[PDB]
């Protein structure tokens, strides 16, 4: 990275730090052109102070100078080198050992803005220059007013300071109300008793400058947003069979359950795994018969899944260890990857393996000494009958990959590990839930304060309105805090009980009578849980999305591209097609005589997605391939839209298989003339 | 001693601009077994199978069937199976073997999937129930698929000129 930490002050005595940056040679200057966001009358510099260590590459003797030396005083492992006079001082350096250094400037008679400032040495055979790149380095800023040394001096964190970025330099500067706001950059504030403020691993300092692991989320690289993974399984396809085929797709969604209409309280990781319950072959009845599984038999099971990293930091050495479950709590199998040999990271919004390779199998077909996953009769009838999985994943994520200083390099380091992490995080923190991405349950968390830790006294106050901007993204273009073209009045707030009661008292002391209104004025406390929704949809006990007001379904339709005997072409939202497990076409006579063309539960499947990103809603495709042949043009062709909460998975207990009784909304209804 | 007789008839999807062919045929079917000891009945299958006419010698009813076959618009998938079926269900209800049985089948023969096989099966089943299946082939009908339907070649035949070999075989 870079070489010595350079604090320059307005005043003359080290109080009023103006900048706080460094530099990657012995050249100490900041001109003119870099005092874009100092007020004009602090521009003018009247002190600083350097510090680090130099790594020197020959063993000598070495002068140091400055361009100043009269103004300076300067040490070298704690001996006097420089001090109020150009102090001459051949000093013994040998290599590989690394010496600490502190430079001290003062300069009553400030007639320039900036400060044009260089440190010099001189070799034995008389060579002068400027102390090049691969000397100095940063001072260890790991676990001048800097209680938590992390290198943000303590009134800048409290006060707040805006984060620069120059050429090479990050510049950290003190926030003024009418020069920033204008400008587009935040306010950061953070903690000076806390190296890092989120309680995770990487400092303030190390986030808002960039020495950090690359791969850690562009919003956790803000002080009060904390970095640490959130892993769970995902589950694309299953294969069933006998045991001495029945192959299906799956969808699985990230989890949060709720307790009885309130936020839950756990940072387990959980996802539930929807098995296709439509057809693979023409014929197909109930899974048994088309295995020929009879009463005393067993069924073994066979699934590709990939890891899904949903949180803000990176794991590299150790997946979590995960329970795949059949209904209330029978595990058939634990999902074990080998320690340290991960052939790749497992990144923030990433996959692993990721998308462009294979994915995982539960038993690869090389290894003949996988654990074979079995199930008794009773067992897969139960998962013929609820079409359902859950992947229970632990919080096991192994080594953190943290910056070292005499590096300047980010590297996994053995004696870092989440477990230690996590709970830290867990405590010092809020958590919100947010799903208006693609519906997917998205958890952040942002640091706050216990109200009663007579230490946390301060730690940044948080707002409702800040942590939704600086974790998720809202943001307020027009006067109106929003994502995405979505105003926050689309999204729902859910509390846990605790949360709840400590908001409604807020809001009590507020005068309000609706949160919306308040935003800026909400205060978050660490602990709590905040679960974010948008107001379309209906959702299960997980909070996955499961369905929507049929108003809202049929709106969502409204737009017909194209209408024919080959089915309709619609611009249909993705959140909406993310709540419908399949379309019913229906044939109406003028009496009102209706008859269903999909005729059957696991013939519903009849809509995808375009290139072009519309959906086809393909009516040749339970139509023994061709387009629906209307002998009558009064005749009504109805396409009704069905909801996951609405599917149904199996026959009824009855054995019947049609689409009869099935909850679904009506969406689109053309006579054969209206259509062509 | 005489017949009962089981239309399964193929509405799907594939037979849609032919419906009037396999209407006509079974029409033509009813008009000559009018004995009051004959009985019939009428099935149709797509993706789901019904019973349009339950077994039956009152004439008013079958006429009425003939008028309900009218009304179908054919449409969805091919599952024989399921109007095979619905006559053995009706078969075995009859007296089984007892009766003296004949199922015909309209239809292309051109089935997915497990169909085959399902088809195939349910054919059997008729024939272990003292009843005798043919096929009658709709438009550009799969030969084969019917033989292993059908007793045999011999009660395979083409809609289209096959109501006089039909009525002699009987
Ligand atoms: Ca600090
Ligand atoms: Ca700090
Ligand atoms: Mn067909
Ligand atoms: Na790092
Ligand atoms: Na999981």
């Amino acid at each position: 990275s870079q070489g010595l930490l350079g604090y320059y002050f307005s005043d003359l005595n080290f109080q009023a730090p103006m900048v706080v940056t460094s530099s990657t040679t012995g050249d100490l200057s900041i001109p003119s052109s870099e005092l874009e966001n100092i007020p004009s009358e602090n521009q003018y510099f009247q002190s600083a102070i350097w510090s680090g260590f130099i790594k020197v590459k020959k063993s000598d003797e070495y002068t140091f100078a400055t361009s100043a030396d009269n103004h300076v005083t300067m040490w070298v492992d704690d001996q006097e080198v420089i001090n109020k006079a150009s102090n001459s001082n051949k000093i013994r350096l040998e290599k590989g050992r690394l010496y600490q250094i502190k430079i001290q400037y003062q300069r009553e008679n400030p007639t320039e803005k900036g400060l044009d400032f260089k440190l010099y040495w001189t070799d034995s055979q008389n060579k002068k220059e400027v102390i090049s790149s691969d000397n100095l380095q940063l001072p260890e800023l790991k676990q001048v007013p800097d209680r938590d040394n992390d290198g943000i001096p303590d009134s800048l964190e409290v006060e707040g300071y805006t984060v620069d970025v120059k050429n090479k330099r990050t510049f950290l500067s003190p926030w003024i109300s009418n020069i920033h706001e204008k400008k587009g950059l935040t306010k950061y504030k953070s903690s000076p008793e806390k190296w890092s403020t989120a309680s995770d691993p990487y400092s303030d300092f190390e986030k808002v400058t960039g020495r950090i692991d690359k791969n850690v989320s562009p919003e956790a690289r803000h002080p009060l947003v904390a970095a640490y993974p959130i892993v769970h399984v995902d589950m694309e396809n299953i294969i069933l069979s006998k045991n001495e085929t029945i192959s299906k797709n799956t969808s699985t969604s990230r989890t949060h359950t709720s307790e009885v209409v309130s936020a839950g309280f756990s940072n387990s990781n959980s996802s539930t795994v929807a098995i296709d319950h439509s057809l693979s072959l023409a014929g197909e009845r109930t899974w048994a018969e088309t295995m020929g599984l009879n009463t005393a038999d067993t069924a073994r099971l066979n699934a590709n899944i990939r890891y899904v990293n949903t949180g803000t930091a990176p794991i590299y050495n150790v997946l979590p260890t995960t329970s795949l479950v059949l209904g209330k709590n029978q595990t058939l199998a634990t999902i074990k990857a080998k320690e340290n040999q991960l052939s790749q990271i497992l990144a923030p919004n990433n996959y692993y393996p990721s998308k462009n390779l294979a994915p995982i199998a539960l038993n690869a077909q090389d290894d003949f000494s996988s654990t074979p996953i079995t199930m008794n009769y009773n067992q897969f009838l139960e998962l013929e009958k609820t079409k359902q999985l859950r992947l229970d994943t632990d919080q096991v994520y192994g080594n953190i990959a943290t910056y070292n200083f005499e590096n300047g390099r980010v590297r996994v380091d053995t004696g870092s590990n989440w477990s230690e992490v996590l709970p830290q995080i867990q405590e010092t923190t809020a958590r919100i839930i947010f799903n208006g991405k693609d519906l997917n349950l998205v958890e952040r968390r942002i640091a706050a304060v216990n109200p009663s830790d007579p230490l946390e006294t301060t730690k940044p106050d948080m707002t409702l309105k800040e942590a939704l901007k600086i974790a998720f993204g809202f943001n307020e273009p027009n006067g109106n805090l929003q994502y995405q073209g979505k105003d926050i009045t689309e999204f729902d707030f859910n509390f846990d009980q605790q949360t709840s009661q400590n908001i409604k008292n807020q809001l009590a002391e507020l005068n309000a009578t609706n949160i919306y209104t308040v935003l800026d004025k909400i205060k978050l406390n660490a602990k709590m849980n905040i679960l974010i929704r948008d107001k379309r949809f209906h959702y299960d006990r997980n909070n996955i999305a499961v369905g929507a007001d049929e108003s809202v379904v049929k709106e969502a339709h409204r737009e017909v591209i194209n209408s024919s005997t080959e089915g309709l072409l619609l611009n249909i939202d993705k959140d909406i097609r993310k709540i419908l497990s399949g379309y019913i076409v229906e044939i109406e006579d003028t009496e009102g005589l209706k008859e269903v063309i999909n005729d059957r539960y696991d013939m519903l499947n009849i809509s995808s997605l375009r290139q072009d990103g519309k959906t086809f809603i393909d009516f040749k495709k339970y139509n023994d391939k061709l387009p629906l042949y209307i002998s009558n043009p009064n005749y009504k062709v109805n396409v009704y839209a069905v909801t996951k909460e609405n599917t149904i998975i199996n026959p009824s207990e009855n054995g019947d298989t049609s689409t009869n009784g099935i909850k679904k909304i009506l969406i689109f209804s053309k006579k054969g003339y209206e259509i062509g | 001693r005489a017949f009962d007789l089981y239309f399964v008839l193929d509405k799907s999807g594939s037979v849609a601009n032919n419906w009037i062919e396999i209407y006509n045929f079974v029409q033509q079917l009813a008009e000559r077994f009018v004995s009051p000891e004959m009985r019939l009945s009428f099935i149709v299958f797509s993706s789901q199978a019904t019973i349009i006419l339950p077994l039956t010698g009152d004439r008013g009813k079958i006429s009425k069937g003939l008028e309900d076959l009218k009304r179908v618009s054919p449409v969805g998938e091919t599952y024989i199976h399921e109007g095979l079926k619905l006559a053995n269900e009706q078969i075995q209800k009859a007296g089984g073997l007892k009766t003296s049985s004949i199922i015909i089948a309209l239809t292309d023969g051109k089935l997915d999937g497990l169909v085959p096989s399902y088809a195939e099966k349910e054919a059997k089943i008729s024939r272990s129930l003292g009843a005798s299946v043919y096929c009658v082939g709709v438009l550009d009908f799969e030969q084969a698929q019917l033989e292993r339907i059908a007793d045999s070649k011999e009660q395979v035949f083409p809609v289209k000129g096959g109501f006089q070999a039909l009525k002699g075989i009987i």
